[PDB]
């Protein structure tokens, strides 16, 4: 005895840490290619986009 | 703990008798004492193994990601 009681507060007491990490680049391998997603390639298919649309008012004549 | 008076003086005064000596309890009894000794390791061989009187604290881990 005095086994469960050493196991009572030391079982209290005892913590433990919480399970790391592997793979986050996800934050940033997001925005920077988020930034290739929209703004890059949104930009430049917006660019397209309106040529198109510009082009059509003209074929509207 | 139960009854009749002249045949339990004869056993309940042999309750207490072997409760009333504790250095061998008017016999531990080597027989007793042997096939305790038996199960008490056998009962730890049919049991979980680690020990008893000791505190099994924590572990850490680390999961699959790509």
């Amino acid at each position: 005895a005095g086994l469960v009681d050493d196991f009572e507060k030391k079982f209290n007491a005892l913590k433990v840490p919480i399970p790391e990490d592997k793979y986050t680049a996800q934050v940033d391998a997001e925005e920077k290619e988020d930034v290739k997603s929209c703004a890059e390639f949104l930009t430049q298919s917006k660019t397209r986009i309106q040529e198109y649309e510009k082009e059509l008012e003209k074929m509207r004549n | 703990l139960d009854p009749v008076q002249k045949l339990f003086v004869d056993k309940i005064r042999e309750y207490r008798t072997k409760r009333q000596t504790s250095g061998g309890p008017v016999d531990a009894g080597p027989e007793y004492q042997q096939d305790l000794d038996r199960e008490l390791f056998k009962l730890k061989q049919m049991y979980g193994k680690a020990d008893m009187n000791t505190f099994p604290n924590f572990t850490f881990e680390d999961p699959k990601f790509e």
